[PDB]
């Protein structure tokens, strides 16, 4: 009708005219910027999602997808007074929606919720790739005008017709070739996660047609979420079973988001917003600029752990990491920093490694049991009938920045460790077992929880009795922390005070009232809580690079081979070209964190005096001498 | 698609009956002529091609004067035409990607 | 060369359907091996589907086999030529010369 | 519309900078020896043919070749009939959108590919003269088909009087052109964060296909067009390159230009070679001298004799490196990967070790067993490299057996049984029983049971670990200057443009230099060997009676006569000398001792 | 923004901050600011030898209808200039802006008392491959420079971002002072021609309002033995508004320092904006300027 | 918004698998046994306003049966019949089922013969409540099934015998076939 074209001049005041908490112009703020990538995408703010929703979810879910046609060229004319001339360039946006209040999954779906938005959650499985879409039907007659305009066509349905406004005979509407845009169109299947789900069954499929700015996101393997609508569109042809007065489902999607975790979040959390402009980035600079930062930082990052301090200090630069630099016509240079935890049966070393997988942007946890040599690495799936024998990748080509676990599997030891020793060694591995020869790329991080076979002083006797590893897979590493405790009266309270205190942490102004409940609850000593913590890491790991000096690194070259010297005439597993790899490196880590590209002598100190304590205090007795030794290197 | 070398009208027929006559058409069998037809690919003598490559293949129709005398695994050597056959581009329509013009050789 | 894949001296029942309608029990390796000479090698380094190949082609001059097809008795006049080498070295002279290789003695 | 080509023929025949008159400089040259090929060079072209590419972007697939017919009619000028017609070559270089812009805007625009070309498909045919017969009417015509939207441009009509589609193709007066169908990957470098790569697929013409082997850098430029296969929802089609030109990089067939040869006689007469190339090899490796010989004499090769009886010998060399970890034996490989001609890297696990080398399967056309896979086969001529020859028992020795010492390998799977060619090189870099304990024992104990993989290599380094004090601190002083700074990347740099030699240099003069001479040992060095030999024997034999078992044969002894041909291909002498063969002892001798102590 | 035609809006992204250099940053907006105005289009790679050289001039004229609406608004004429051109029938055009650029870098580039005859040996004779570029017969060592220009300032350009975010420039109370004592590549300033461009992209880091102590600086860079030193001065810079006499007070002082001692001091360099210094003699030099007020 | 069933439960007799031949078609007969292979959930038309749009395609037309791809009954005005139809998505309520097999007991089973079964389609709020793997009865009308041979890619045993009969319907001369097979209303599972 007509009323829509009010509509539209009704909601578009009803955005930009408004920002929520306390200003400063947010919904002004995503529009300017997403310009200035040209990237054609768009949100919907969390806390006027609903007042945005409330007097319009009546015309959702009445007409879901119209409603949409007539929302997107407002938007145009939305950017057109800021930013000009969008037209020359692609010519072309459409919205996205944020998270929407639902919860349910695949098994319920019922004819009431058909034509309407919905939110499910699956795993992408096998995929096709990426076509070009015609989108656009100029339809051409014989023996008139052959030249129909470009048409709006339709999804999966082939919409075409025998004569209409031309004449009524059997001439065929056919196709002709200029001027005709074209989308893309990729159609992953998909299968429910086995996570929330009554289990002992089998999965379910449906169908995902992606549409034109939303290829690729995904990648064959992962867990996703999609915020579609329902469309059922079949002529009722079909041939696995009979034909019947029956419909498939076609999920055509709007939007999609990655992996989540930790799913107990209520008004945050639950879109990487991840945008810093005006109030984020002036921020982020002046706590930059302060003298003790990474001294609050690394004490500030596991939050509910009283335990010393290398441990996080090392965990702390595992996943900032250093730079995979480049190189001229020779060899390349590892940008990677491997860390080895050894531990006792009953400290906490299970949940370091479980806190990082949450606040690492990307992960995997691959652990105990199962871990084939195959299964990690890529491997071969064989071909259906009319197919070929593919390459679909396991864990270690998914984890860019993220963790694996080798402890003790004792029997499948000797199975998997001659595939991981070599993702480091020979770095960007891969293989060509009965198939093509390639190699993809994977500059992946390791960490690991090896467990003693008993106590942790299973013998005054060094390492290589200790472990039932051996020497060269263990040299890949960059340090191995070890615990120790026997009986100490003050330092027991201060865990034993300190863990049960945590035990104890068991509406639009509500809404926000339980929030600064849920900021005061994690603020007893106030240690820069997580809120903004893991957003300034993400890009502390795309955005700065980090360079050196030279008139100070030659002051540890004797620090170097002197205490190689040492190490060499006394040891138990040695020092190489290895490790100096790695003293450089875990330098510049902690100098990218004053994100300001330089390195320091404030730093390579404090790098150096993380290293040869922890290497030195593994020994035997004999360490009481070697701490006579060190206090000279300070 | 024998005769070797003249491209006549084909004639997509089996066997006629009811010429112009009343009469049930009879056949002699023992006044119709025969002949063979038998296809053998030929891969490369893998020692002068060049290592850049598999052994590729191409095929041959001979007739009953030379049948049976090869052996799998004879170094031979045959001489012929070199002929194609075949509607390529309009026996089917839109033929998108598909080579109508298979190599023969109708040899001695 | 004494690959030794199922095809040493069998068929596998590999047709490829023969232009819609023929089924062919395709020659692998004894139609070659006719009043001839082969040789393989690496005897110890195979498996164990090999060897019992080996055993009916030595007792008997034919292979007679029934896949999914037919039951055919044909005839082959052959004679190996063996290659394999001892496990453990220079082991000869200090232990026993019998047993050396320890396959199977029914081939022996 | 017409008339462009009045815009063209007047055009090719006069474009010249100053007093050069090139073009027809060249296209009588190519009329000549018989190529029938162009190609186009710089700006004005650009200048005033985007000037006609403002008429040409609307469709650069059907006058593209309406170029085509006009230098024809300039070609009959330069004759006073068997006249065919010609082909366009390319060329532009601004950079190189790797696989990302592919469906919004480049439908039928001009692209440029960097990839590596993996499978060549076999050749195959189609038309571009016919001649037509209607069939009770007896219509007689001809049809051209040149440039494609495949099959299927044009098709034939239903007007003769005779019949409907009464249209035959007689093969009697026909003209035919060849494509491909070889596919393309990416180049795996450019964009990572966690996916795989993709892949597509073109054609050709004939005076541009059989020009590139798999296992190549290459860079193309071509047209992104649109064909519709009906062998999955709406009518949807596929992508496809249809290529132009390749304007790549050299071949990794031995014609090439003279200037280059030029200057490799110019340097081959300065004998400082042999000290020279282990400075300028490697820039970023610590000394290693022993090693470092070796690799440039693997990289060459000997020759090969099929002298004037049945049997041959194998002119190839094969080294190993076994030693502790940290000695640089794993990132030296990576380093012979480029400067190779061909090379492949298979370098982990043995990767389905009875898949290595040959692999049949079912076909999706007429459901056949035929030969596709492998990785020797890809590459011949050149040298592969693998490790960790500890953990693998599997097929790893089984596979290698056969397919080193006579490099003849034959499949007999269910299909074939021939014995395709091979003339590879091999090389590996494995761990011992973790390194120490092998050197504080018993020299036993590297391979678990057997010694007769041990016997068909001949080379072997065994590397350490001393505590030298001094060589240290400069190894200390060295990684820091080649890490952060890039100084040496400035002193290398400046070191280069008089005595030293760069990456892209070595590789071009290693094929000329083994394609062109055939070295041969002089009989003077006969007496030489021979008397070498009887007491090595008896340095071994003096061994065995203290009860010192392992290993030494007599393929080392016909090994090290490979080594003495060896660097006479370096020097391209047609003999060999003593002073040269001394030297190569100097290496040998020196691994002896090392398989004793 | 410069070389244009000879190629590049690609590496213009560079010195279109140099341009937005002379604005208020260096870095920071810029690379938020400069995406409005130029990845508009994406840059291609067949075309692109079509798209920035011939129907650029359509972008030209956008431009040109961009920053007519930048006129009135913006104001900053840094930009638009009459300037002046040359064509050779084919060959391309090319102006005469960019072709004092190349002039420059090949002069640089395209090679006791023992070092200094084999540095100055090199100048003289890459001095003599420049005067023959004058001819049409040098067409393909003529993008040599070309193609070693477009590196240079990104060479310069590296290592001017770093001595700013070092933050060792010090305005003591008359100039500014800056030692470069070590960094990467120091070998690319022996030769002096590159030293008074790194100075003139230094003097408009400085080329904010700066409404007082308009006062260029002095550098330090050393690269051999015995602390050559060539040390440098500039001028003071004006942003368009020369009404004062600004030319130099420095060799003014440069004749006292010399007549004072000569204690290892040298004028034998040609030009009197740059002398050389000893080590131990630099920190003496400049207790006797700080005092010494000559302009 | 109305839309209704009939479930009537709980009859008397329950019989088995082995006794369903004659007297029972279009009966009421509870069946026991337990249930194998589920299969997933898929609406279903019961009625449409599908038609050709000739003149005018607004007419609701009526039986949606076995074979309901062809809405071609009292066109609206004197205009082309059965010309087209045009399925909208809009106007016409649906209904959710899945189809699922199930099997006989094993308190019944006389030797391992073979165990026989049959297939049953449930069609009303019964959608997801017959989890798999329980012994379970059911409400009890008997149904055959055709197929209609529709407009589709294509149109040991003697089977069709019975449909050679089955010729000679005034569409296109084949055999239509058949096989008993069962719809619900109600499910329970006692156990
Ligand atoms: N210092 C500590 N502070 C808080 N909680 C702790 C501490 N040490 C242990 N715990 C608690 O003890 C529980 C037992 O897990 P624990 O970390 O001991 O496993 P683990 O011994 O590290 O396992 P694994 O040996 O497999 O790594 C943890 O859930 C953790 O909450
Ligand atoms: N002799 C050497 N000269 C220069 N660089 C060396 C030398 N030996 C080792 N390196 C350096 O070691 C660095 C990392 O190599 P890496 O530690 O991976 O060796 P590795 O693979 O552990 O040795 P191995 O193969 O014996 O295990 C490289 O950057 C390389 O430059």
């Amino acid at each position: 009708p007509n009323v829509s074209r009010t509509i539209a001049r009704e909601l578009k005041s009803f955005l930009l005219e408004y920002t929520d908490e306390t200003g400063r112009s947010v919904y002004g703020a995503r529009i300017r910027t997403l310009g200035e990538m040209n990237s054609e995408s768009l949100e919907v703010n969390y806390r006027h999602l609903a007042e945005s929703k409330a007097i319009l979810a009546l015309f959702l879910a009445k007409c879901p997808e119209e409603m949409l046609k007539i929302f997107d060229l407002v938007a145009m004319e939305a950017t057109e007074l800021h930013y000009p001339d969008y037209a020359r360039i692609h010519s072309e946006i459409h919205v996205r929606i944020s998270d929407f209040p639902t919860i349910y999954s695949l098994r319920e779906l019922r004819e009431s919720n058909l034509s309407s938005l919905v939110r499910v959650t699956g795993v992408v499985t096998r995929r096709t790739g990426v076509f070009p879409q015609l989108k656009y039907v100029k339809f051409n007659c014989l023996k008139c005008g052959s030249i129909l305009g470009p048409f709006f066509q339709d999804s999966n349905e082939e919409i075409r017709i025998s004569f209409c406004t031309n004449c009524k005979s059997k001439g065929p509407f056919r196709v002709n070739g200029e001027k005709t845009v074209y989308r893309n169109y990729q159609r992953v299947t998909l299968q429910e996660a086995p996570g929330t789900v009554p289990p002992g069954r089998l999965p379910r499929h449906r169908e995902v047609i992606l549409l034109a700015d939303l290829v690729d996101v995904s990648k064959p393997g992962e867990e996703v979420e999609v915020t579609g609508i329902y469309k059922n569109n079949y002529d009722g042809n079909l041939n696995a079973k009979n034909g019947f007065p029956v419909f498939a489902t076609i999920i055509e999607a709007n939007s999609i988001k990655r992996r989540e975790g930790n799913t107990a979040n209520e008004g945050e959390e639950g879109l990487d917003v991840f945008s810093w402009t005006e109030e984020e980035e002036r921020e982020f600079r002046k706590i930059s600029r302060d003298r003790g930062i990474i001294d609050k930082i690394i004490s500030s990052m596991a939050p509910s752990i009283y335990g010393h301090r290398d441990i996080k200090t090392a965990v702390a630069c595992s996943l900032f990491g250093g730079v995979p630099k480049n190189v001229n016509g020779k060899h390349s240079i590892r940008g990677d920093i491997n860390v080895l935890l050894l531990g006792d049966p009953g400290t906490a070393k299970s949940q370091i490694l479980k806190y990082v997988e949450k606040t690492a942007h990307r992960a995997v946890f691959a652990t105990g049991q199962g871990a084939s040599a195959v299964g990690l690495t890529a491997s071969v799936r064989k071909d259906p009938i009319t197919k070929e024998w593919t390459l679909e990748g396991g864990a270690l080509v998914l984890a860019d920045k993220g963790v694996c676990l080798i402890d003790e599997f004792d029997k499948m030891n000797d199975q998997d460790r001659t595939s991981i020793h070599e993702a480091m060694e020979q770095q960007s591995i891969s293989i060509s077992k009965a198939g093509i020869v390639t190699t993809l790329q994977a500059r992946c991080s390791i960490i690991a929880a090896a467990n003693p076979n008993g106590g942790r002083y299973n013998s005054t006797l060094p390492l290589a009795q200790n472990v039932s590893l051996t020497e060269p897979i263990l040299s890949r590493f960059d340090i191995l922390c070890v615990v120790r405790d026997l009986v100490d009266e003050e330092a027991d309270e201060r865990l034993a005070t300190f863990v049960v205190d945590s035990h104890v942490r068991s509406q639009l102004n509500a809404r926000q009232r339980r929030l600064q409940r849920q900021r005061k609850k994690e603020e007893e000593i106030s240690p820069i809580p997580q809120e903004l913590l893991m957003k300034y890491i993400h890009y502390a790991r795309t955005k700065i690079y980090p360079k050196l000096h030279q008139m100070d690194m030659d002051k540890v070259s004797r620090v170097y081979a002197d205490l190689r010297r040492e190490s060499i005439s006394t040891g138990s597993f040695p020092i190489t070209v290895r490790h100096l790899e790695s003293i450089l490196r875990i330098a510049e880590s902690f100098a990218k964190m004053r994100l300001s590209e330089f390195v320091s002598s404030y730093d390579l100190d404090r790098a150096i005096k993380v290293v040869v304590d922890s290497f030195v205090d593994a020994q035997k007795v004999s360490v009481r001498r070697q701490l006579r030794r060190s206090f000279a290197i300070y | 698609a024998t005769t070797t070398l003249t491209t006549r009208i084909p004639t997509p027929a089996i066997y006629p009956t009811e010429d112009t006559e009343g009469n049930k058409l009879t056949t002699e069998y023992g006044y119709s002529t025969f002949i063979d037809h038998q296809r053998i690919t030929v891969q490369e003598m893998p020692e002068m091609a060049p290592a850049g490559q598999l052994p590729r293949s191409i095929d041959v129709i001979l007739d009953d004067d030379l049948v049976d005398k090869t052996k799998p695994g004879d170094r031979v050597n045959v001489v012929g035409v070199f002929k194609s056959l075949g509607a390529g581009g309009m026996n089917q329509s839109n033929s998108n990607t598909l080579i109508g013009f298979k190599t023969l050789i109708l040899g001695n | 060369t004494g690959r030794g894949s199922s095809g040493v001296g069998l068929t596998a029942a590999v047709t490829t359907d023969r232009e819609t309608g023929e089924r062919r029990l395709e020659a692998g390796a004894m139609v070659l091996a006719d009043r001839g000479v082969v040789c393989i090698d690496e005897f110890d380094k195979m498996t164990d589907v090999d060897r019992v190949a080996i055993h009916e082609v030595m007792e008997q001059q034919t292979v007679t086999i029934a896949k999914a097809g037919i039951h055919t008795t044909l005839n082959a006049r052959c004679s190996v030529i063996a290659a394999a080498n001892p496990v453990f070295g220079q082991y000869d002279v200090n232990r026993d010369p019998h047993q050396n290789i320890a396959l199977p003695d029914s081939l022996l | 519309n017409t008339e462009i080509i009045k815009s063209f023929k007047n055009f090719i025949l006069e474009f010249r900078l100053d007093s050069q008159f090139i073009y027809r400089d060249q296209l009588r040259n190519n009329i000549l020896v018989k190529n029938y090929s162009l190609t186009v060079n710089m700006e004005h072209l650009i200048g005033y043919n985007e000037d006609i590419y403002k008429k040409l972007s609307d469709e650069p697939s059907d006058i593209i070749p309406l170029f085509e017919t006009a230098i024809t009619q300039v070609a009959k000028r330069i004759s006073i009939n068997s006249l065919p017609t010609f082909q366009l070559i390319l060329n532009s270089n601004a950079n190189q959108i790797p696989l990302r812009d592919l469906d919004s805007e480049h439908v039928s625009k001009i692209v440029r590919l960097s990839g590596i070309i993996i499978s060549t498909s076999v050749l195959s045919s189609r038309a571009t003269y016919l001649s037509i017969m209607c069939r009770n009417c007896r219509h007689t015509t001809s049809i051209t088909i040149n440039n494609f939207n495949t099959g299927n441009t044009v098709s034939l009509p239903r007007s003769c009087n005779c019949g409907p589609d009464p249209y035959i193709i007689i093969h009697e007066s026909s003209k035919f052109i060849d494509q491909q169908f070889l596919k393309l990957q990416e180049i795996p470098e450019l964009v990572p964060v966690g996916e795989m790569p993709r892949n597509l697929t073109m054609t050709c013409d004939r005076y541009l296909t059989n020009k590139v082997i798999p296992g190549t850098r290459v860079t193309i430029v071509g047209i992104y067009s649109i064909y519709n296969s009906k062998n999955s929802g709406v009518a949807i089609r596929t992508p496809y390159i249809k290529i132009l030109g390749i304007q790549s990089d050299v071949e990794t067939v031995t014609m090439f230009t003279e200037e280059e040869e030029e200057e490799f006689l110019q340097l081959s007469r300065n004998p400082k070679l042999y000290e020279i190339l282990t400075n300028s090899i490697a820039p970023s490796i610590f000394g290693n001298e022993d090693i470092k010989k070796a690799i440039v004499c693997l990289l060459m090769g000997g020759s090969k004799k099929i002298l004037p009886d049945g049997m041959r010998l194998r002119g190839d060399i094969n080294v190993l490196l076994l030693g502790d970890p940290g000695t640089a034996k794993s990132q030296l490989l990576k380093f012979v990967e480029k400067v190779s001609p061909i090379a492949v890297y298979t370098s982990g696990k043995g990767s389905s070790a009875a898949g290595l080398t040959a692999s049949v399967q079912r076909d999706p056309m007429t459901r056949e067993f035929y030969l596709e896979g492998g990785a020797m086969v890809l590459a011949d001529g050149g040298v592969v490299c693998i490790d960790e020859f500890d953990k693998m028992r599997d097929e790893d020795r089984v596979a290698i057996h056969e397919a080193m010492e006579q490099q003849t390998i034959s499949i007999a799977k269910a299909g074939i049984t021939t014995v395709l060619n091979s003339r590879t090189s091999v090389l590996a870099a494995a761990n011992p029983i973790y390194g120490r304990y092998d050197d504080l024992k018993s020299p036993g104990d590297n391979i678990d049971f057997q010694t007769t993989i041990l016997s068909r290599f001949d080379m072997i380094f065994i590397v350490k670990d001393d505590h030298n004090e001094e060589r240290d601190i400069s190894i200390a002083n060295h990684v820091i200057n080649i890490h952060t700074g890039n100084a040496n990347a400035m002193q290398n740099q400046q070191e280069e443009n008089g005595s030293e030699i760069s990456i892209e240099k070595m590789k071009r003069y290693i094929t000329y230099c083994r394609l062109k001479c055939a070295p041969r040992l002089s009989p003077q060095a006969a007496e030489k060997l021979s008397s070498n030999f009887v007491t090595i024997r008896k340095q071994l034999l003096i061994n065995e009676l203290e009860s010192t078992e392992r290993p030494i044969t007599i393929r080392q002894l016909e090994a090290i006569i490979r080594i003495t041909e060896s660097l006479a291909k370096l020097e391209l002498s047609p003999i060999a000398q003593e002073r040269h063969v001394d030297e190569a002892i100097r290496l040998f001798q020196a691994s002896t001792m090392d398989a004793a102590s | 923004l410069f070389l244009l035609r000879h190629s590049s809006l690609y590496d213009s992204f560079y010195y279109s901050n140099y341009v937005n250099a002379k604005l208020s940053l260096w870095n920071e907006n810029g690379k938020k600011r400069l995406h409005k105005m130029f990845a508009r289009m994406g840059i291609p790679l067949s075309t692109a030898q079509e798209t920035w050289l011939y129907m650029d001039h359509s972008i030209k004229r956008e431009l040109g209808i961009i920053f007519d609406k930048n006129l009135d608004r913006y104001g900053l004429q840094d930009i638009i200039r009459d300037g002046f051109v040359r064509t050779l029938g084919y060959r391309g055009s090319i102006s005469a802006s960019e072709f004092v650029e190349a002039l420059t870098a090949l002069l640089e580039v395209g090679n006791s008392a023992q070092k200094l005859t084999n540095l100055r040996k090199r100048w003289v004779s890459n001095f003599w491959l420049s005067w023959d570029a004058l001819d049409d017969r040098k067409v393909e060592l003529l993008n040599r420079g070309i193609q070693l220009a477009q590196d240079l300032q990104r060479a310069i350009f590296n290592t001017g971002v770093a001595i700013l975010e070092k933050k060792l420039i010090k305005h003591l109370r008359i100039y500014r002072l800056c030692v470069l004592q070590d960094g990467p590549d120091l070998d690319l300033y022996r030769n002096p021609l590159t030293l008074l461009r790194l100075g003139n992209w230094l003097i408009e880091c400085c080329a904010e309002s700066e409404d007082k102590q308009l006062l260029p600086m002095v550098l330090a860079s050393i690269d051999e033995n015995t602390d050559t030193y060539l040390v440098a001065g500039l001028t003071p810079r004006y942003p368009r508004g020369t009404k004062k006499p600004i030319l130099n007070n420095f060799s003014m002082a440069f004749q006292q320092i010399t007549a004072e001692t000569d204690a290892k001091v040298r004028i034998d360099n040609f030009e009197s904006s740059i002398i050389e210094i000893r080590r131990e003699d630099l920190s003496p030099f400049l207790e006797k300027l700080t005092l010494s007020g000559l302009l | 918004e109305r839309v209704f069933q009939i479930s009537f439960f709980n009859l008397p007799t329950v019989h088995r698998i082995r006794d369903i031949r004659s007297e029972k078609i279009g009966s009421l007969l509870s069946i026991s046994g337990t249930v194998t292979r589920t299969s997933e959930v898929r609406p279903e038309l019961y009625k449409a306003s599908f038609t050709c749009d000739m003149c005018r395609a607004i007419v609701d037309n009526v039986e949606q049966s076995f074979k309901y791809t062809e809405p071609t009954f009292c066109p609206n005005p004197s205009c082309e019949n059965r010309a087209f139809w045009t399925l909208n998505v809009t106007r016409s309520r649906f209904l959710d089922w899945q189809k699922v097999r199930i099997q006989e007991n094993a308190n019944e089973i006389p030797t391992g013969s073979m165990p026989r079964t049959l297939d049953v389609i449930l069609r009303g709020d019964s959608v997801e409540r017959a989890k798999p793997g329980d012994r379970c009865k059911f409400t009890g009308v008997e149904i055959v099934v055709p197929d209609v041979t529709q407009l589709g890619l294509p149109g040991k045993t003697t089977e069709g015998l019975n449909s050679g009969v089955t010729g000679l319907r005034s569409l296109g001369v084949r055999d239509l076939t058949y096989k008993i097979s069962f719809l619900a209303c109600h499910v329970i599972s006692i156990g």
